[PDB]
RNA sequence: UUGGUGUGUUU
């Protein structure tokens, strides 16, 4: 699907019979290991091997040019670990430093300076993500309008290629072009670019090791407190809409541009409860801790965002078809255990509920038609994208 | 299984319409080019003489 | 320094309680303990006649699972060192049992205590399947019924649990240090208050709490371990210990050759 | 069905050594160690026991992937150490303690019986 | 009886502690609607039970109420290539596949409805222990 | 089918205590309180014997093969 | 079918897994498919002694 | 050997975001209008509101990859109780006398303001820090 | 039992596991990036019901659509000797230095799905030609070859390395040899050889 | 070492 999508590579041979990757390379071929299969073609001349290792090689093709970033970045562990291990209050006994410093192929043969030295020397792991990150560098962000003085201790400085400040987050490191992997390539060409994952990885993954991380069925709950907030506003979001039903069924109601009666009804009955939706999402984010697993994952964007916590949590959210709201499959209705004409979001398909405590029966079908029209989306226009992309390429 | 042929890419036809409390369902349905079609008989499903 | 503790003992099992020696040095013991334990086994099997309501590689399986005595195992050898070509009463336990439901109903249930030993290095007491108690039948290997002729040769020969867990001295390995948590080696997640909801161990009442005025005791470091090593009657708990600090010394012995050899 | 041999964990090879050593030339008095099948179960004891003598300057191991029962170690002491010679007293050291261990704990179950 | 003509024509709860209107705020349970539009209803009819929506690939899932629902489509259509017990004569019959799984456990995710598809007496799987941990790295 | 012989998760060895089991559940006993008798602790030998479910019975309802 | 895109070989084909001991540009090798596939090296003057090994 | 030496008034104590660490803002006694914040470890080294602070920069210990330290060695460190090493990392000279050092202490950070003749001789690149008592 | 599916990654021995504070290890782990963008929240709650049911010995009804909870199993694994939401303090089997966050672990339902690896490997250096086409064939049964397809020359013209593509749709393939007259200019050129 | 139809499953 694009000019990566043909990589070359070296080989490793080992036993057990299936492919090995890298897992950053995951990205470019989209390949997930629910099985998948890649194939692998073979050079018979020298000519094409050599045409092989100095054109599809993956250090001379991490820049795409659709959209001038680089597209391979870091995932899912690697990513979320790094950023629980440099946070600010991180700190690490020398024994189990020699070790992941051992790890770096990079590394020349001379430890950092501890950053304690009294009463007992401590790291912190900024400085061991220096380690990895060769010397030439720079790179100066601003988020948020910080300060030097960094009391939230987000944004980024970096000088020398050793960390001053900020939790190095996927906004620095994933995909994002001006991001680090990008600033290396520019700065240094390809191959130190290529042993940037190498380094990082195995570092981090040794330190998630004797770290490590879990994720449990308690991350979800918030205390009763906040589930009172959340339901108090979910239920005061319901008493929006049921002003909505006041004034438009007592035809109190004006139109936007373009849109006629219904549609504008549909329209702020949609963005009623997406309001419903941001701000209970947005409570139930900001009572969690940040010991609390979920929100160090999202707040390290390896995997997942806000949603998706508060679907978990707080509030699932309207059950769409098409964007609207569902049809009225039968007459007046769409299912038999509702009335006739209630556009109360509870008939149309709106989750109350969290995931956690359960779907009412019709809530769960509801989210049924929402997988159908996933389904039938990824199985059918597929079709379009293959023969557009087709005829682009012909 | 259901012959509206493939000839027809229509989503109309493949949505889980909401005539299907018990009567299919709601999980089952092959991934891919089956998908709308292939109506699994529920747990209480029974065959009219 | 280091000292030893006894707390419990019967034949299932032991709770010990090593004290005064490093972290490290502990979980040693306890990866010995699965896994480097030269013990026996059966190796290869023959059948003479099945013809049984199950298959044979089955049979192979379930009887590779099988508890033997292994206490006399060292004065016997490994199978892949020892000095025949195949099988010899060198190095094997040869199984021969043909149990056979005679009479043409019923159920026939082929036990543990019906395994034969035909040979055997001997006279060491190795090979016998392990029992409870003596009227311990033990082992449902086979349900047998009309004419279903079941005629087995087994081997035994000797693999640790590095080749494949068959050869599993032991069973289930308990394991803590520092049940206060005054190193603060570990983190608790937790919802409202740390106290409150993770429960004692069964060694809190072992040791005292800790005050909360007391400092963070940079300089300490865990000392005092507590661990679990049970029986699956192959050997008693006492020499499983014996043995796998033994076995435990001959490698780093070993280390300690190749070191002075090469020098 | 290419599933190689589970001796291939403690079973040297034949003109392959047990004890593999090559000396790291970047920093002085230094040396890398290749030890031949093994895992963990003589590392993380050598590291901690490496780890607490005063001498002894830099000590790491590396496992370089749980599917080969192979592992490899860095030691640097300071400068007037032959490190081979501390890791050897190392070994005397461990076997030492281990020793009273069985001793004490055979007095421990004459005991308890 | 009703086929999908009187499904039109009808008026449903779901549970039958719904058919009495019922009596708080406890944040375990979950929420039935009010069904406070009609104060006087007529309903004609209850549900047996809602777990008896399901298909038969569908009802073995261990609470498909907590879900996305493309999973639960997933989980369906792949509880169909279980290993495990097909039928109980793979002694005499001769089929060109055929597999069995050796130690099939019941699961202790039961449900009620897996009494009738016979599955606590030919189960295709195991109880074995789950750790949700990322350990080192393989199983990103 | 039919009794394994260590644990899965442990190893401890448990095919032996089947018919026990049986025996004891035939005098009204109840599966953990049986299990409890049993010494079994972990719930490695809990669920090694309480998930189990028998088939072998089933093929022995075969009137002879031969 | 057959001229634009057709079927070839010296391909392989199989399910992948993840392994993040590795360096970026290598890929897992199993044991079998390395029997099979294979690559024609010039014999030169400089590679004789380890491809009569290979023979060996 | 030290480049500062002043003596400060703790006024804030953040712990906040962090269990481990904590944020100071002393305002110094022996010269008013210098400003100085210190990120510190409460379970290494707990400070309180209103105690007092030794506060010195140096730039040498004496009075090269790091091994742990020996017996029989000695520094300037030995009569402190909470040493942090650190980079200077920005160094702007401001206003009238609003003169601002951003030193990093690797994830952790220090800003000093005030008066020309005390900060004159920290244009450095490497220095330490030595809390005492 | 909730589609959060893969393959067997890696195995590992006996010791290796973690293990908690009995001695338990486990058998099956799922990934923590596997849960929380895929929003299957059931897998979790499987996981606890498992675990006491497991401990009170018995099989709980996880029929949906009731009123069980996830409080009466909290409590109940609480009131059990156990911690409440399910973790234990488990360890690295390298160092038993304790593994800093609490590690959640239970049994759980799983299956077996028909595919295995050893259906799918197949390479293939030559062999079997249609003779139809004398392109390689087409299937795994007969050992065939795999289709080099269209999408594949699209993205070689990208990278735009042709001698590859040379390499691909002649020499691995229906390589074949023909003779033009050059006149007329076509290949009805009669070729005897050992005649010339 | 067949063709040629057709079905179900994998990403
Ligand atoms: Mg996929
Ligand atoms: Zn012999
Ligand atoms: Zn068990
Ligand atoms: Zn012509």
């Amino acid at each position: 699907l694009h000019k990566m999508s043909m990589m070359a590579h070296r080989v490793k041979v080992m036993p057990y019979s299936t492919f090995r990757l890298n897992l950053s390379v995951t990205s470019p071929y989209n390949a997930d290991f629910d099985g998948d299969e890649m194939n692998l073609h073979v050079p018979q001349s020298e000519e094409t091997r050599a045409e092989l290792s100095q054109l599809c090689a993956v250090p001379l093709q991490i820049v795409s040019p659709q959209s001038n970033k680089p597209v391979m970045g870091i995932v899912q562990d690697t990513l979320c670990g790094v950023r629980k291990m440099t946070l600010r209050d991180t700190f690490i006994e020398y024994e189990q430093v020699m070790n992941m410093l051992f790890w770096v192929p990079s590394w020349d043969g001379v430890v950092p300076q501890p950053a304690i030295l009294k009463p007992k020397p401590l790291w912190t792991g900024k400085q061991l993500l220096s380690i990895a990150i060769p010397s030439g560098i720079h790179l100066q962000r601003t988020d948020g309008g910080n300060s030097l003085l960094s009391p939230k201790d987000n944004g980024m400085l970096i000088v020398d290629g050793k960390v001053m400040f900020g939790v190095v987050d996927k906004k620095t490191v994933g995909s994002g072009g001006g991001g680090l992997i990008h600033t290396v390539m520019r700065e240094k060409g390809p191959k130190i670019c290529a042993e940037l994952f190498g380094n990082i990885q195995k570092v981090v993954n040794y330190w998630l090791l004797h770290n490590g991380f879990s994720i449990g069925i308690g991350d979800a709950i918030a205390d009763a407190s906040t589930m009172k907030e959340i339901t108090h506003a979910i239920s005061s979001a319901k008493e929006q809409v049921q002003e909505i039903i006041y004034k438009a069924q007592h035809n109190e109601l004006e139109l936007k541009p373009g849109m006629t009666l219904r549609e504008s009804f549909e329209g702020e009955v949609s963005r009623t409860l997406n309001d419903a939706r941001d701000s209970a999402g947005r409570s139930a984010e900001m009572n969690l801790k940040d010991l609390n697993n979920v929100k160090q994952m999202v707040s390290a964007g390896s995997k997942g965002s806000f949603i998706n916590i508060a679907q978990m949590s707080a509030c699932v959210g309207q059950q769409m078809v098409e964007g609207k709201r569902i049809a009225f499959g039968f007459a007046d209705r769409s299912l038999p255990h509702f009335t006739k004409d209630d556009f109360s979001p509870e008939s149309k398909g709106f989750v109350e509920n969290s995931y956690l405590r359960g779907l009412t029966p019709q809530e769960f079908f509801f989210h049924a038609m929402a997988g159908r029209e996933g389904l039938i989306d990824t199985a059918v226009k597929t079709a379009e994208t293959g023969y557009i992309q087709r005829r682009l390429v012909k | 299984n259901t012959p509206i042929g493939r000839d027809g890419k229509l989503a109309k036809p493949r949505q889980l319409h909401n005539t299907h409390w018990g009567l299919v369902c709601p999980a089952e349905t092959p991934e891919g080019q089956a998908c709308g079609l292939v109506k699994n008989l529920s747990l209480l499903s029974g065959i009219s003489i | 320094e280091p000292k030893v503790n006894i707390i419990n003992a019967q034949d299932d099992e032991v709770e010990l309680m090593l004290s005064d020696v490093n972290l490290s040095l502990a979980n040693s013991l306890r990866r010995t303990m699965l896994a480097e334990v030269p013990t026996l086994a059966i190796d290869l099997v023959e059948i003479k006649m099945n013809t049984s309501v199950l298959a044979d590689e089955f049979i192979s399986h379930r009887l590779g699972l099988i508890p033997l005595v292994s206490e006399d195992v060292e004065e016997m050898k490994y199978s892949r060192d020892c000095t025949c070509e195949d099988y010899c009463d060198e190095c094997s336990v040869v199984l021969e049992l043909s149990a056979r439901h005679e009479g043409e109903e019923g159920t026939t249930d082929v036990y543990s205590s019906s395994l034969i030993k035909v040979s055997g290095p001997g006279n060491l007491n190795v090979g016998e399947p392990v029992r409870r108690d003596d009227y311990d039948q033990g082992i449902l290997l086979c349900k047998l019924r009309n004419h279903q002729e079941l005629n087995i040769r087994c081997i035994a020969k000797k693999g640790i649990a590095k080749e494949h867990a068959k050869w599993s001295p032991c069973s289930a390995i308990a394991f803590e240090y520092d049940p206060h948590n005054k190193l603060k080696h570990t983190d608790f997640w937790f919802e409202v208050d740390a106290k409150k909801e993770w429960p004692d161990s069964k060694y809190a009442t072992w040791e005292e709490p800790p005050k909360p005025g007391e400092v963070f005791d940079y300089k300490a470091k865990p000392n005092r371990f507590y661990m679990t090593v049970e029986t699956t009657g192959s050997l008693k708990a006492n020499q499983v210990f014996s043995r796998g600090i033994k076995t435990l010394q001959e490698k780093l012995a070993n280390v300690l050759f190749e070191l002075e050899n090469s020098r | 069905m290419n599933a190689p041999d589970r001796f291939e964990l403690f079973i040297l090879p034949d003109d392959v050594p047990k004890l593999k050593i090559t000396p790291d030339s970047r920093v002085p008095n230094c040396i890398i160690i290749k030890f031949e099948r093994e895992d963990h179960t003589l590392a993380n004891l050598l590291r901690e026991e490496l780890a607490l003598y005063p001498d002894v300057t830099f000590v790491a191991y590396k496992v370089e992937h749980p599917l080969f029962a192979n592992f490899v170690m860095r030691l640097q002491t300071e400068e007037g150490t032959r490190p081979k010679q501390a890791l050897e007293r190392a070994c005397a050291s461990i076997i030492n303690k281990l020793k009273t261990l069985d001793h004490k704990f055979n007095e421990e179950w004459n005991i308890k019986n | 009886y009703v086929d999908g003509e009187e499904e039109e024509t009808i008026m449903i709860a779901m549970t039958p502690e719904d058919l009495q209107t019922r009596s708080l705020n406890d944040t375990a349970k979950r929420i039935k609607p009010e069904m406070s539009t009609s104060s006087h209803h007529t309903f004609t009819h209850c549900e047996i039970h809602p777990s008896m929506i399901l298909g038969v690939a569908a009802s073995i899932i261990p609470f498909p109420d907590h879900n996305q629902s493309p999973r639960n489509t997933y989980q369906s259509a792949m509880g169909k290539q279980a290993m495990g017990v097909f039928l109980t004569n793979y002694n005499v019959r001769m089929d060109t596949m055929a597999n069995i799984l050796y130690y099939p456990q019941k699961p202790l995710a039961k449900t009620q409805a897996m009494e009738y598809l016979k599955f606590r007496e030919l189960p295709a799987g195991q109880n074995a222990i789950v750790a949700i941990a990322c350990y080192s790295g393989y199983n990103q | 089918m039919i009794i394994p012989v260590r644990c899965f998760s442990c190893g401890k060895v448990v095919g032996d205590k089947w018919d026990a089991y049986l025996r004891l559940l035939e005098e009204g006993k109840q599966e953990g309180d049986a299990l409890d008798e049993l010494k079994l602790k972990r719930y490695c030998c809990r669920r090694m014997v309480l998930t189990h479910v028998d088939l072998i019975e089933k093929f022995l309802r075969y009137n002879p093969l031969e | 079918g057959n001229l634009m895109g057709k079927r070839v070989d010296f391909s392989a084909r199989t399910v992948i897994s993840g392994d993040p001991n590795l360096e970026l540009d290598q890929v897992g090798v199993p044991i079998s498919i390395a029997k099979t596939l294979s690559y024609p090296e010039t014999v030169t003057q400089y590679n004789i002694h380890r491809l009569t090994e290979y023979v060996r | 050997s030290a480049l500062f030496d002043d003596i400060f008034t703790v006024q804030t104590v953040d712990n906040g975001r962090y269990n481990k660490v904590s944020r100071i803002i002393g305002i110094s006694t022996t010269n008013s209008a210098i400003k100085l914040t210190l990120d510190i470890n409460n379970e290494m080294f707990p400070v309180s509101q209103d105690d007092s602070l030794t506060v010195t920069l140096a730039n040498s210990l004496s009075l090269k990859s790091w091994r742990p330290p020996k017996p029989t060695d000695k520094s300037l460190a030995d009569d402190y109780d909470y040493v942090m090493f650190g980079t200077v990392y920005k160094f702007e000279e401001g206003d009238e006398d609003k003169i601002k050092v951003y030193v990093s202490f690797g994830g952790l950070l220090m800003c000093l303001e005030g008066g020309y003749k005390s900060l004159a001789s920290l244009k450095q690149d490497n220095l330490y820090i030595l809390i005492r008592r | 039992r909730h589609g959060q599916k893969g393959t067997i990654g890696v195995t590992y021995r006996h010791e290796d596991m973690p293990f908690s504070a009995e001695g338990i290890v486990p058998d099956l782990i799922i990934n923590p990036h596997a849960i929380p963008s895929r929003m299957t929240v059931a897998h979790l709650i499987e996981c606890l019901l498992s675990k006491v049911g497991s401990i009170r010995g018995y099989e709980g009804d996880a029929t949906p659509f009731t009123d069980l909870t996830v409080d009466a199993v909290s409590n109940l694994l609480r009131d059990n000797g156990y911690q409440s939401r399910g973790f234990e303090v488990m360890y690295n089997g390298h160092t038993g230095k304790k593994l800093m966050a609490q590690v959640f672990f239970g049994p759980t339902y799983y299956q077996r799905l028909r595919h295995m690896v050893d259906d799918k490997i197949h390479a293939r250096a030559r062999g079997p030609v249609q003779v139809l086409t004398r392109q390689p064939v087409e299937g795994r049964s007969r050992d065939g070859g795999l289709r080099f397809g269209e999408m594949e020359r699209d993205c070689m013209i990208a990278h735009g390395a042709a001698g590859f593509l040379k390499e691909r749709l002649m020499e691995a393939s229906d390589a074949f040899r023909v003779h033009v007259c050059g006149i007329c200019g076509l290949m009805s050129v009669i070729a005897n050889l050992k005649k010339n």
